[PDB]
Parts: structure tokens; sequence; C-alpha cells
RNA sequence: GGAACUUGAGUGCAGAAGAGGAGAGUGGAAUUCCACGUGUAGCGGUGAAAUGCGUAGAGAUGUGGAGGAACACCAGUGGCGAAGGCGACUCUCUGGUCUGUAACUGACGCUGAGGAGCGAAAGCGUGGGGAGCGAACAGGAUUAGAUACCCUGGUAGUCCACGCCGUAAACGAUGAGUGCUAAGUGUUAGGGGGUUUCCGCCCCUUAGUGCUGCAGCUAACGCAUUAAGCACUCCGCCUGGGGAGU
């Protein structure tokens, strides 16, 4: 087991309820993977120097979890299936 | 890789002659201290003194130097070497550099100078020549 | 002989940063040309500059900083 | 894998066969077996519309619902079986209903893996869900042209297809050899390219294996008598002197388009002939 | 990796002493575990030529250490290779 | 051969960084093509030109889409790796190196014919890919001739996957290991200390690596604690040129 920090972007235009749906979904997946919570923060809306698909800005969101080591391998594709999410990255925590 | 401590001590004393430092250190062995005592008898070197530290070592050798500059020894070489055994019958031993030079020949009676070896009529391995 | 102008100013108030979570200091590292400043100005040791390099690349992955802009 | 044969005989010198590693059980389930009388390529009138057909080994059809009309019901891959009828291997799948239906088998499937036929099903291989829910660029197989008709597209082994993107009407698709069509968005399709890609690499190695296929030999056209074939006649290996290489039927074959210039499918052809 | 707990378990089982951190026993044991993991790693990818030559070097190490162990105490050696099941 | 020792060596503990290897995913810029908008006689190329592209509306510009290849700037006689060689990012597995009190093993070391593996680029076999670049080749120029240097194109190749081939100025034209031998001035990562909480200055000690130079070596050029210096151990190799690496 090891620590992990993860960032991901959700769509700026999304309705707050649907945002609650995708966040409870990402949390249910994150706990399905056995990734224990350590801490989290909400960067929220921020302007972008460049668009990814088209959007001029995005909702940043981050999590910090103690976990495998096996889970990220399943978490990535499940982070790929959703059209609502834009980008996701999982960096190891070794400050 | 430390193939032979004695030849190493010989390149130590030769390099020491080249650098003209007053003294240098060598790891201990009775084989080394005996021939060093032989050089002490020959007088080419001023003094040798061991200093104990666990386990082996460390001898400190003081090079002698002439009153009018000049290296005390004009040459030094170890004819004996691993991968090429050498032997010498008691009458067969050369008198290197004629009368000035002396052989260092280990024998059954112990390490001996070519004069003492000729007197004892005892042959043995020729460790090195110094001149 | 010898001293560099505008050297470091990081180890003096470091260290272990960031690795990339901050945006303000990375905004300090970026040039008007949008590229990382040379060690001749930044003053950092090459290891710190390279860890900083991979860190800012991670920031570009975070899209926290521009990849390219006007000069 | 491919098991090369040692040249113990002249027919052994080139012949090769597939590993059959995917196969699990020696025999098909009795319930879904169907008869296959061999027409031999003859018309119902009795005349042979198609040249050099028939004379092959006897075959027995296994029922296969490409349509996958049921949905929301999880399945399970119990076994995989050889299919004489086509290059693609068949993999039996047990539904939670207790229903059993042979189904087309994409490579990399494992025994006992769950498979849902519903819209809510996961992208994971063996699943079949409607194109609207399909993410762009994922490989897809057994695509239907219309819902409820079955997936005529991409049934042969080793073939694949990809989505270039989609609108409400219609979803784009990359058909094999690069051709593209706006297939209906409502229409169902199955993710994951068909397995047995090694079938193309198989070498027959003798005239005798062809008889079992059974691919009957085709006489070269120049050898044929002039009354029977346009390229016939001449005093031994006649040059294709006559203008425009030709079929025994009057239409030219080399580079001559056989397409109807006016067709209902012409509107759907966003792209054609990439070569 | 191997994980640190597995090392602590692997060492204590084979020590001739309460604090025998060294010894050809424990050395050839830890190197054996490294050989097994690296061998499985070679099985995962045949393209790992560097892991392969490194494995050859570690085989040189095990061969030299077991050779000297044959040179010293044959009884401890046969008991050890019987314990591990290795060596021809 | 018996009995011992830790300094050679190995292992451990506590740390240190590295384009090290392989697998998977992902990134943005640009070239090119396609689609449309805009707008019109040039565009492109050379020493000069012409071939070539363009009123069937190019080039240019705006937007969108597609595909492949490479990773700018960071980047540094920087780093890693045995060599060859490795330069976007993330993750997965994993090799190697260095430092430090110091625990343990107590010579368990070095080299190494045969043998085995790796091994640039080009090439060959099979299946894919092919944006650009580009042998062969086509055309236009240059010239007495131009089977070239130049330009406009362009196949194989260059790319991937599974194999073969095992050649390079594969060079540092300097084999590997170890000991010793003035120094100096940087850097690459560590360790200790002498004031200072720190910052930071100073001194010392390891290993990597750049240059300048004392002794010493030299046909000369030069080398020079990274010897080609003084010594040791082992392997490879040389015996006039051409004929002939035939």
């Amino acid at each position: 087991m090891r620590k992990y920090e993860v960032m991901y972007i959700i769509r700026p235009n999304i309705d707050e309820e649907s945002k609650k749906a995708v966040i409870e979904r990402f949390n249910n997946v994150l706990t399905s993977n056995g990734a224990e919570i350590t801490g989290t923060k909400d960067w929220g809306k921020r302007r972008l120097a460049y668009e990814i698909n088209d959007f001029r800005d995005g909702f940043y969101q981050i999590v910090n979890v103690q976990s495998d080591a096996a889970a990220v391998q399943e978490f990535d594709r499940l982070a790929k299936i959703s059209d609502d999410i834009i980008r996701h990255i999982v960096v190891k925590e070794e400050e | 890789v430390m193939t032979d401590p004695i030849a190493d001590m010989l390149t130590r004393i030769r390099n020491a002659n080249m650098v003209r430092h007053e003294k240098l250190e060598i790891p201990a062995s009775k084989l080394k201290r005996e021939i060093a005592e032989i050089l002490k008898r020959e007088g080419f070197i001023r003094d040798v003194e061991f200093v104990e530290d666990s386990k082996q070592g460390i001898i400190r050798v003081f090079l002698k130097y002439g009153q009018n500059n000049e290296r005390v020894i004009t040459g030094l070489k170890r004819i004996s070497k691993p991968g090429l055994r050498v032997y010498a019958k008691s009458n067969e031993v050369p008198r290197v550099l004629n009368g000035l030079g002396i052989a260092i020949i280990s024998t059954s009676q112990g390490v001996l100078t070519d004069k003492e070896a000729r007197a004892k009529q005892a042959g043995g391995e020729v460790l090195a020549y110094v001149w | 002989r010898a001293k560099r102008r505008k050297v470091c100013y990081f180890t003096s108030n470091g260290i272990t940063h960031i690795d990339y979570k901050d945006v303000d200091l990375l905004k300090k590292f970026v040039s008007e040309r949008g590229k990382i400043l040379p060690r001749r100005v930044t003053g950092t040791n090459a290891k710190y500059q390279r860890k900083l390099t991979a860190a800012i690349k991670r920031a570009r992955q975070m899209a926290l900083l521009p990849y390219v802009s006007g000069e | 894998a491919i098991k090369k044969y040692k040249p113990t005989s002249n027919g052994r010198r080139g012949m090769t066969t597939s590993d059959f590693a995917e196969i699990t059980t020696d025999k098909p389930e009795k319930s879904l077996l169907a008869p296959l009388h061999k027409k031999g390529g003859r018309n119902n009138q009795g005349k042979l519309t198609v040249r050099h057909q028939g004379g092959g080994h006897k075959r027995q059809y296994r029922v296969i619902d490409f349509k996958r009309d049921k949905d929301g019901i999880p399945g399970r891959v119990a076994t995989v079986e050889y299919d004489p009828n086509r290059s693609a291997n068949i993999a039996l799948i047990n539904y939670a209903d207790g229903e059993k239906r042979y189904i087309l088998a994409p490579k990399g499937i494992q025994v006992g893996t769950e498979i849902m036929s519903g819209p809510e099903a996961d992208i994971k291989v063996g699943n079949a869900l409607p194109l609207i829910n399909i993410p762009v660029g994922t490989v897809v197989h057994n695509i239907e042209l219309k819902p409820g008709k079955g997936g005529q597209l991409v049934r042969s082994a080793g073939t694949s297809a990809q989505v270039l993107g989609k609108e409400g009407k219609y979803v784009l698709v990359r058909l094999n050899s690069g051709e593209v069509r706006m297939i209906l968005s409502a229409c169902r399709a199955s993710i994951g390219q068909v397995g047995n890609e090694q079938h193309e690499l198989i070498n027959i190695g003798k005239a005798g294996r062809s008889r079992w296929k059974g691919i009957r030999p085709t006489v070269r056209g120049s050898v044929m008598n002039p009354n029977d074939h346009p390229h016939g006649g001449g005093e031994g290996r006649a040059p294709i002197g006559r203008k425009s290489p030709m079929s025994p039927w009057g239409k030219p074959t080399l580079g001559f388009k056989t397409r109807k210039k006016k067709n209902k499918s012409d509107k759907f052809i966003v792209r054609r002939r990439k070569n | 990796a191997i994980t640190q707990e597995r090392k602590n378990q692997l060492i204590n089982e084979f020590k001739t002493h309460e604090s025998d951190t060294g010894s050809p026993e424990v050395q050839i044991a830890i190197l054996t575990d490294s050989i097994n993991n690296l061998n499985e790693h070679l099985r995962t990818h045949k393209k790992d030529h560097h892991s392969r030559r490194g494995l050859l070097k570690m085989v040189g190490k095990r061969r030299n250490l077991l050779t000297y162990l044959r040179n010293k105490d044959v009884t401890r050696y046969r008991e050890l290779i019987n314990k591990l099941g290795l060596r021809r």
C-alpha cells in the first residue's frame, strides 16, 4: 500500500445535481477500490490557458488517499467511461 | 587486486624514492619486516618502526638520504613474480651491480644477503634485488 | 569570485516544495514567454531545477500553467 | 497459435492449422443444433448460379441470436466451440434465465465472465449495447444495419470497426478497409473485435483439404474453349488480346465498378474506396 | 518487491544466531528470493535483456557463494540446498 | 591440511539521486491531407532559372476534422547504463550505482580461451502502419559530357509487433582488476565538523566527470590520482608493403 494524490476535471456547465451524481459515483468507485480517504480539497472553477475539448474553463477537483497498488488500474478506465469527466491524473505522493 | 604485498611494498619504496618524502606506511607481515631489517642492515634506509593497530599494520619506513643529494638507490627490482616461478642454486646466484649490489634471497635458514648466502652455501628463492 | 546575482531565493525559504499543488509559486517560475527560467537567473542547483522541471511538467498536465504563449 | 507440419509428405510441406486453443468442449449442445442441407450452389430451378460450390464436408448449424433482443439480464460464458460454418469461433453463453444461446466470440474473453445485453451494461468485452451509449473510438463488432435484423456487419474472424464520433442521427462508424457509414444511432452493436485473427495466416498446403471446405477447382479462362469463355481460343495460352479483360459474363472485372450509380445506400456513403 | 516483512520473516528462519544478519545462509536465501522474483519478472516480459544479464550476474553470485559453501561445510550445504530444493 | 583475524569482498541497517530496462495509458505544438468560410493572380523554388502547383479559385487567412512520426524550449565537457546506447508526462513491474555511522559472514577475490547473452545504422522474413523525410527512379537545370552536387516529385526504407542478420571511425583508435605517485581550478550526488534557529559562509572526507599543470614516461605530438607515470595479475592482439581481409 502507498499514498496517492489524484486530480480530475468535471464539466463547468454541468447541473449541480448531476455533479452530485458524478461525485457520489466517483466516491462509490473510490471506496469500491479500497482507497481509504486521507484528505481532500476543492479547487473548483478555474479559467484555462487552453481548451481541452472546447471548454474555456473547468472544475478542478482533487483527492488524497491511502491505497493500492492495484486500484488505480481499475480506476483509470472507469474514469475514462464518463463523458462528463474531462481529464484525470494519479500522481504518487512523495513530496 | 592486492596480488602480492611484497612487490607492492617495493613499488612503495621506489615511488617513495621518486617523491622524496621522509617516510611512508606499509601493512604488516613478518616476511616484510625481515627483509626490511635486511635493508636496515645494508643501511640504504635510515630506520623502520612498526606501530600496532588491529589487526595487521602499520610499519613506518624512513628513507635515508645522501649528504650530497643523490638517490641512495639507483635501482630496485623484483625478479620473482607470480605466474613465473624462479629458483637459484647456491653457486648460480649473480652478484648484481658487481660488489656494490646485494641480493635478497629467502632461504631455508631465512632471508639472506648474497654474501651471507655464499658463506652459508644455502640456496633459495630470490625475492628481489636492490642497488 | 564568486557569486551569482538573484541566486536561489528558494532554499532560503524552502524546501521540499511543491511538488505541484501550488499555483502561485509556479506562476513565479513561468516567464513572459511561458517557459521555465534558466538557472543563470533562477539560481537553482541542477537537481532542484530538474525536479522543478518534472514538477512544472506535472503542472502542465494539471493545465495550471500555459504550455505556450506570446514572447 | 499455428502448428507447422514436418514435410513427411508433399502435402505436409506447406499445410498449417490453427491451435484450436479456444475450444473447450468436443460437442455442441443438442438443443440449438440445426440442419444444413448443402445446396451445392445450384438455383431452385436446379441450374448452377454459382461456380465451383458444394462437395464439402457435412455441417450442422448452431443457433445464434446476433440480435440479442433480451436486455438487463446477466449471462455467463460456459464454453467455446469450433464453427465449421465460418472462420469465427463460437462461444456458448449461459443466461441467468437458464436460456442458452450461442454467440459470436471476440478474442480475450474468459470462461465464466459475466455479460449483460442491456443498455446499462459495461464496455467490457462481450457486452452489446446501443451506439448512443458507446464512447467514441472504441472497437465494435457484429454491428446491425437496422435494429432487430441481426448484425450482418463484422461477423468474420479478425475483423474490426471503430467509431469516428456521433450525432443524434446518425452515429459514424469505420467499416473494415476504411469505408464509413452513418449507421442508425438507435441500432445495437457489440464492443470488441472478433477473435481468431490467425485464421488468415493458415495455409491449406494441399488440394485435398480444399475438397473438405469444399472449394471446387476453377479452370483458368484462357484454357477454356472460345464458345465457353471470351478469353478462349488461340493456339496454346492465348494472349489477352481481346480488349478489356472479361468475366465469362460480358461485364469486365478488372477495375470496372459494379456499383449501381443510383442506390438508397449512396446517401450513407460519407467515404468510399481508400485502398 | 520483496516487501519488508517478508524479508524479516525470511532472515530469522535461516539464522544460525540470534543476530546472524550476514552468513552465506541468509545471503543465499535473500538472493534466492531476489532470483525468484526477478525470474518471474523475466517470465512476464522476454524483452527484459537488462534484467536477464542482471539475473546472470546474480546467478554468478549464487554460484560463487554456494561454491565456497561447498568448500567449507558440506553438511550445512546439503542441508541448505535440501531446505531450498535448488542446485541440480 | 588444522586452528584464527578484518582491512579485500559480500550481506544488512539508515539514506541519495539517475533520458536505466520492459509494459500500458495520456499530452500539446507543428508539418501534411480533407471539409467549409474569406478573398484573387500568382504561389513555390535557384547562383540565375525552369520543371511543379493554381481561375476546375490556388498560395494566403479563419474554423473544424483526420492520421502518423518526433518530444523543442528545460538541457548543463549534466545524469544513468557493461557496451551499444537511453531526452514529453503518468502509472505498473524491475535491474544497477553511490554515501554513512557499522551489525554479521571471515578471503567467500581477480581475470578469463571455449561457451552464452546483449549488441548503432543499414538489410532480410511475416503481419500492420505510413504525416513528413527520402535511396532507386521520373522531370527540370548545371556541364564538352552530369547516370551527380541544385530544384520539383517520389517507391523501398525510416514507424509498430513477432524473428533473423551480429556488421560500424562499435573511438578515448588507450582491455579488465588493484596499489602507490606534486597539485590546482569547476561541476554530479552524498557524509562530517567550525559560529549562526535558519539563511548562508568556511574547512574536511567519498565516488562520477571537465580543464590546467609537478614528477615521471615518449620517435615526436602529448599523456599526466579519469597515466600513455611507477608496479602487480590475467585475457585479446602485432612481426615489411602490394597481392589480401582476396
